[PDB]
């Protein structure tokens, strides 16, 4: 039959209280839009005047000048860009959804330099969030002033305006509503314009106006608040360090500068370039669930988008702080987060590979290298417990005492170079503190032999060493488990075969007096001047992760109730008191002395080892026992 | 405007797609290994189909030469027959590479934008660094004496860190506390030994007192009651000193 | 002389991966009802992988990590930190026969680096009486030759579900228990059942939680009926 | 002079290409706005139901069906709402922002009962998003079957269908662009109903195609949206049953609710809300940092946002609940409130009402028995965070006291039982009960009747420090210096007797041990033990700072300097130390002696909570005098 065509048509009126209402969460945005839109106007200007110098003849400086006054509630923005003709006042800024920067753009010759920021056509009509009449006074060349006015209704009125010459540019008057009045203030402004709009192109004058007239001071005074030039933007090979490092000040207030700093950028269907800064010292507040996760602020074409989104960096590298860049992202009609999200994380691996890059490159310089370490850390084993992939390319970072080396942390490596020709495997030992690990019962037979041991006294170590299972192809183990196996000579094996037989009884009775603490007990291996020492289940939990865990304080209670955790005593059978013992034993069995004996020294090894008993007291009270007999009360 | 580029990207490692069951890091070993199997297969098919096409077309042109050179000859045209058969039929076999060629086109549509394919370093760089005042705002911070007023007024500026700043307090403290108005000069000396207590409390956590000083002066919310504990009594003590440093001071003008 | 320092920190969860199957399987053996929810578990994360598409065509005893809890019930992680469609299942039928304490068969009988690879028939070794009839009849079902028979990896996890979590009674049992998405909440008034009914092993909670909420009818109503004729004896 | 007025006009061709790609962040949500849409339409009929039976007459069904058709890449919904006249077609859906709903709302009478879903009009065209060209064929009451067509380019067409006759209603066929054929399939589809608009009045009725061939399935209808919205439904009418079913359809749960509240609030913000707690904590609580809150905002029973923290302070996690209001200032995509103040409004709102769930639910001495253990830590959590309800929470609280065996009590219970000389509350911090209750300092008091707490969680110290005080009697930790406890004159006197007698002591045993003790005095708690360590007043106590550095991400150089400083006080009426005394004022300098102190020091830093820097002397002196005792 018939089909009948129309085309779309829109409600002019229901559509603009859409625009105003619904868009912009934040109400403070229209000072960005008034400002991005005035440096378009700047930077076409400044085109023109590249190919003709003949434009620039009107004005020469190119400038904003956002002028609060307080007693009419006029906030005016002046600019000194291009102007409207009156078409284009009536073009571009009557009707909804056209932009003229992005015609400018298209009709200039490809390639051209400048990159202007909008392109939707639809941010100007933001400045009714704060205001109810907007007045706008434009004067262009080949054309008169001319002044726009409109109070969001449907209608907009243009006149030929005869007030002074504003000569090229775009003069924008508000007019605030009662509420949002607060933007007069210089302060939240000053505040605005630093968080959104910092790094514009063109030097932003406030003309806040204070009297004195006690002498006066500051009649009116030019704050120029964007001061600080976007580095990142300018070729590396020209940038000296103490550039590098007036901006870092700058983008996080601190008294003193960077420890290290990349940059680089990446070209492609993602374009983007950055700038990471390492800093000297850690924050305070770092690990704190602080509100501020990631310190990197993302940016487009200039014009803060948004930070602190988790997905840009993992929560390990929290701490680089730093300016991401881009050309062109799609972006939500707010202009205030990415519309699809996988952009972001393309971006955080590029992030992650060459940060990590930062620092294996900062592994030369000794010095600056020990500064940071000890300074961060704790992020380093932090991601080796998170970060999957990286965690090989994280291990070198890593640094430790170690029996051998003193007083200085030495790499995993150089332990791989000092391994003895059989030792296939790195011996660590988690602890509290050095000297405490140091002096420990189980590094005896290894000091003695040789072999050198790994000194891991930080809590968070135990989160990294139980994913840390291997390094190079040589293993870890930890001292403190059941067997502890290292290189030896058949003639200790059997040795240590005749030792068994001689004490194979002994174990057998003080299993059966010492009941119920103990899975078995057997003659050790790793010990040479010490009774005994106890040793947990290779699979179960080591008495230090336990002491770790059952700490915790949002820990689950049930759980750790729960949790039981299996003890193998051991004893050296050269020692001289089990000596004596097994003669004791062996002369009579069930003798009170022996019982008591074995009580003391089970529960004086339990405290060695590390794990805590569960009540002082009846230790403390045989301890009174015996202080009392040598008292002789 | 559009996004329609955008639309399709795929990254191994993505937190959505771990199960308690599966082991994180072996499954997103899996997933990236996947990608590339998938991606260097779709680009080996594409290679050799590009090599396919190229020979049948070159077939294509190789019947053509040898089929005109029997078009000059006498009498042999039934080759021509024969052979062109076979030509015709390897034209269409041609004609299928490209319908595929096509679909090759259309697997890159599809291929979804991966960490390598969407991006190229360009350029990178590292460097290391290796290296080893305004007295009247002292008077304005100093006039407040609600250090919150004092406090971001200080961190206006990066000479605030500075000794300088810490000496001139002194210098302003002495001098004004022999100006006729002992008030003012405490209203600043709260500030001063407030600059000494957090300088040795910051010792106590041996940071430089630059640095403990936003930690010190919106330590908790309430801050101590604005710090109502222990600032009077040990300032009014500091002014101990301060009025014979003044009062010295006054006899030299 | 009174500062402050009562922060909270992040909290990090610790998880000791102290050793594979192969080895807490010859130190340990489980009761049989731990053994059929490992055996769920394993059944989980395979399918799992099925749905992303990633298929470690070979999976062994040594490849399984376990996760010792603290005193606590081990919790099974598949990994390939040792280097088509179905064969995963097949391969999981034969860790089974492990869990069990009868050592593989295939790992010595023939037939295992391809399940097509068609072992001898039959000679499978008879699974011991301690295990439950239907388990014993899903393993058998599951090491079946084709994989036309061969049921996949949600059926029979699903099965699982039923048998173990789900009630055990005569509805239940021959195909009594007509599909519902209502029937969802009878699964879990089912699933309310066997909650505290051996809590020797806080695993059970975990599971329930975890997985009993993807469950779908369509694929459970086909487990129903396969779990009825078998019982049935049909 | 002359001012020209003009009218704004607008770039149609490029504001439809900002609606479709910029607007909304989530493909998927247009399955929500074509649902919303014929909710509303339906919502229209049965109004119009109400006065005229007449209009009605086409149909009764009032249902919504999506059948997804794979063989043709269309998914189609199909309502039986009021449909849309010709002119309706043209103007409604053809002019951009034009919101026919809202002209019908606006000319309901005031008191109308209806509540429809939109008013922004710019909904529809999401469709595009998924889909080439969207074909709806409405036939409306009054006129005869249309099929509008666009393809989102600046054209549509109308023209008059004659194909199978719809009733009255309307139909939307979409034609998904291949890239998308992930909506399709069952699976997705069922996911988002219920993520979104799972709790619209009328029956969503999915028609998915199987083939069983035997055969069956061949058209199965599953009706998604089943659980009815509760909380719409009056308080007070609702019995504890069905608020359990729905609670478990809510959140998948084998067994119901523990208790549950249910309010309204009708001011400038007006909002309902239903609030559960459930009975078994949830496995992985406080260890995932994604999920903050479990609580889902709704407006007008739709989906608008979940997780925001700010709804309710993150010591609620447990709370499981659903919060709808009818109206709120709502970003574009209706993914997020404009102002976000209201949800603070709304938070302090919440947490009110919570803390009155739970302090009504302490009646029930068993339920709260329940609830208490399990989710204990959660409100130690608040009192340390939330500055206000810390009064209040306060009470919550239970504990075991030296008194209570087996049988926590509230602070309220030690607050009536308190001797008439109290003045404070007394506390003991430590690892597990048995342990501070055999204690060494809690001996006297024992002896002396009172009563003491025993806080034996790692969690406790971070509360009790900000818990300084309960109902105007404060606490004291028995560990602490100045343990000043209500005593005679002539036990006062006895004492400083006792100081008399023992200076000197104190003052050589400060000399041998020195510098691990800043001072040795002589005990006032202690009676069957020779000597213990208490840390001083301002530093931190003894398990406090052991929980402090056994924490997993700590800034090492404040651990270190926050620290204990050690006081032993000895026990004068010991027979060792009076034995240690005539040794001493005998003979100064003496072997024995030096050692007896160093050992019995260790021994009670041991027993004190504290933990010796090396074990491995402490283990050394004790084989030494085992050896000594059996003669080696
Ligand atoms: N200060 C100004 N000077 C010159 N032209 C302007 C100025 N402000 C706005 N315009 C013009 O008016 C148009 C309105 O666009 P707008 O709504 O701001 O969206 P956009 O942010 O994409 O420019 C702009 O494209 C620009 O061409
Ligand atoms: N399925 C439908 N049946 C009847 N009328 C409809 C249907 N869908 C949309 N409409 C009408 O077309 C108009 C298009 O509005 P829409 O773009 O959905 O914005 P809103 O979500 O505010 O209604 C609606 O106001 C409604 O009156």
């Amino acid at each position: 039959e018939e089909v009948e065509t129309f085309a779309f048509q829109a409600e002019i009126a229901q559509l603009m209280s859409l625009i105003i209402n619904t868009f912009y969460s934040n109400k403070e945005i229209f000072l960005r839009e008034l400002i991005s839109n005035s440096s378009d106007a700047l930077d076409k200007i400044r085109y023109e005047s590249l190919t003709d110098p003949s434009k620039l003849d009107s004005g020469k400086e190119l400038h904003i000048n956002l002028i609060p006054n307080k007693q009419d509630r006029t906030l005016t923005i002046v600019d000194t860009g291009i102007g409207m003709t009156k078409a284009d006042l009536i073009n571009n800024l009557g009707t909804i959804a056209k932009s003229g920067t992005k015609a400018f753009m298209e009709a200039l010759q490809a390639g051209a330099d400048i990159s202007m920021i909008g392109q939707f056509g639809v941010g100007f009509y933001s400045a009714y969030l704060v205001a109810e009449k907007v007045t706008v006074i434009t004067k262009h060349n080949d054309d008169e002033q001319y002044a726009w006015e409109s109070s969001a209704g449907g209608s907009f009125t243009v006149r030929t305006d005869t007030g002074e010459p504003m000569g090229r540019g775009t003069k924008v008057i508000l007019h605030l509503k009662e509420d949002q009045t607060e933007y007069l203030e210089e302060r939240r402004i000053k505040e605005i314009v630093k968080k959104h709009s910092q790094f514009i192109g063109y030097p932003i004058t406030l003309f806040v106006e204070k009297e004195r007239d006690k002498i006066k001071e500051k009649y009116i005074d030019q704050e120029e608040l964007n001061k600080t030039k976007p580095i990142w933007t300018r070729n590396p090979d020209d940038i000296t360090n103490e550039e590098y490092g007036e901006f870092y000040k700058s983008l996080t207030n601190d008294w003193e500068d960077h420890l290290a700093v990349k940059h680089f950028s990446v070209e492609g269907q993602l374009e983007f370039r950055a700038l990471l800064f390492v800093p000297r010292r850690a924050p305070f507040d770092l690990f704190e669930n602080r509100k501020k996760k990631n310190n990197i602020k993302l940016y487009v074409r200039r014009v803060f988008i948004m930070d602190n989104c988790e997905e840009l960096i993992p929560e390990y590298l929290n701490f680089i702080r730093g300016v991401v860049d881009s050309e062109d992202l799609p972006l939500n009609i707010s202009r205030e987060m990415l519309q699809q999200s996988k952009i972001l994380k393309v971006i955080r691996k590029n992030l992650v590979k060459k940060c990590l890059e930062l620092f294996t490159e900062l592994a030369e310089d000794k010095e600056n290298y020990k500064k940071f370490y000890e300074q961060f850390s704790k992020n380093i084993k932090l991601g080796i417990h998170e970060d999957s992939q990286n965690r090989k390319k994280l291990s070198e970072l890593l640094r430790y005492y170690t029996s051998a080396s003193g007083d200085e942390m030495v790499s995993l490596k150089d332990y791989c170079t000092r391994m003895k020709e059989n030792q296939k495997h790195i011996y660590y030992i988690t602890g509290e503190t050095k000297d405490q690990v140091a002096n420990s019962a189980f590094v005896e037979r290894l000091r003695k032999h040789g072999l050198e041991v790994i000194y891991m006294i930080e809590p968070i170590d135990e989160y990294c060493v139980q994913q840390l299972k291997e390094f190079e192809g040589k293993t870890l183990v930890s001292v403190t488990k059941e067997g502890l196996e290292l290189p030896e000579d058949e003639e200790e094996k059997k040795k240590q075969e005749e030792k068994k037989t001689k004490f194979e009884n002994l174990c057998k009775i003080m299993k059966d007096i010492l009941e119920k603490k103990v899975e078995k007990v057997v003659v050790s291996n790793r010990l040479v001047t010490s009774p005994c020492c106890i040793v947990t289940s290779t699979y179960g939990w080591t008495a230090n992760m336990e002491r770790i865990m059952k700490a915790q304080a949002l820990r689950d209670n049930s759980t750790m109730g729960y949790m039981a955790a299996k003890k193998h005593l051991e004893i050296n059978p050269d020692h001289s008191i089990i000596e004596t013992l097994r003669q004791k034993a062996e002369a009579d069995k069930n003798d009170k002395s022996v019982k008591d004996l074995v009580i003391l020294l089970y529960e004086t090894a339990l405290l060695s080892s590390g794990f805590s008993l569960e009540d002082p007291q009846t230790h403390a009270n045989r301890i009174y026992r015996m202080i009392k007999l040598g008292l002789g009360i | 405007v559009d996004y329609s580029v955008w639309d399709h990207i795929e990254v191994s490692d993505d937190e959505d797609e771990t199960h308690p069951n599966i082991d994180t890091a072996s499954l997103f070993r899996w997933r990236h290994q996947a990608r590339v199997e998938r991606m260097e297969q779709f680009q080996k098919e594409k290679e050799e189909l590009d090599r396919g096409c190229r020979e049948c077309k070159r077939k294509v042109a190789e019947c053509q030469r040898k089929l005109k050179e029997l078009e000059v000859a006498e009498g042999g045209k039934a080759e021509l027959e024969r052979l062109q058969a076979e030509a015709q039929q390897l034209r269409k076999e041609e004609r299928s590479w490209e319908q595929k060629l096509e679909e090759m086109r259309k697997k890159e549509k599809s291929m979804p934008w991966n960490v390598d394919t969407l991006s190229k370093d360009g350029f990178s760089k590292s460097m290391v660094n290796t290296k080893p005042k305004y007295e009247k705002q002292i008077k304005h911070f100093g006039m407040l004496r609600r250090w919150d007023d004092s406090q971001k007024y200080l961190s206006d500026n990066v000479h605030l860190v500075c000794e300088e700043t810490a000496n001139y307090l002194v210098i302003w403290c002495i001098d004004l506390e022999v100006e006729e108005k002992c008030a003012l000069m405490e209203q600043v000396a709260h500030q001063t030994i407030v600059m000494q207590f957090i300088l040795e409390l910051a010792k106590s956590l041996k940071v430089d007192p630059r640095a403990c000083f936003r930690q010190f002066f919106t330590k908790i919310k309430t801050a101590d009651r604005q710090y109502m504990e222990g600032f009077n009594d040990e300032l009014e003590a500091f002014k101990e000193r301060v009025r014979g440093r003044a009062k010295l001071r006054i006899e030299k003008a | 002389p009174e500062g402050l320092g009562h922060g909270r920190t992040l909290f990090l969860v610790m998880k000791n991966y102290p050793c594979t199957l192969r080895q807490y399987l010859c130190v340990n053996t489980p009761s049989p009802r731990l053994a059929a929810m490992m055996l769920l578990q394993l059944l989980e994360g395979v399918d799992h992988l099925v749905q992303q598409g990633i298929a470690h065509r070979d999976l062994k005893s040594d490849n399984i990590l376990v996760e010792l809890d603290p005193d606590g019930c081990p919790w099974l992680v598949i990994a390939d930190f040792g280097c088509y469609s179905k064969a995963d299942a097949w391969a999981v039928g034969a860790i089974a026969y492990e869990i069990f304490g009868l050592v593989n068969p295939f790992y010595g009988q023939g037939k295992a680096h391809l399940e097509s690879r068609s072992y001898q028939e039959a000679q499978l070794p008879a699974l011991p009486e301690s295990v439950p009839p239907d388990v014993r009849q899903l393993v058998r079902a599951l090491l079946q030759r084709e994989a036309s028979k061969r049921p996949s990896a949600r059926v029979a996890a699903n099965v699982l579900h039923l048998s173990l979590w789900g009630e055990h009674i005569l509805a239940l049992k021959n195909l009594k228990l007509d599909k519902m998405v209502g029937w969802l909440l009878q699964q879990s008034a089912a699933t309310l059942l066997a909650n505290r009914l051996t809590e020797k092993c806080c695993v059970e909670t975990k599971m329930k939680m975890l997985f009993l909420a993807n469950l779908e009818c369509e694929t459970l109503c086909q487990a129903a009926l396969l779990l009825c004729s078998w019982r049935a004896a049909l």
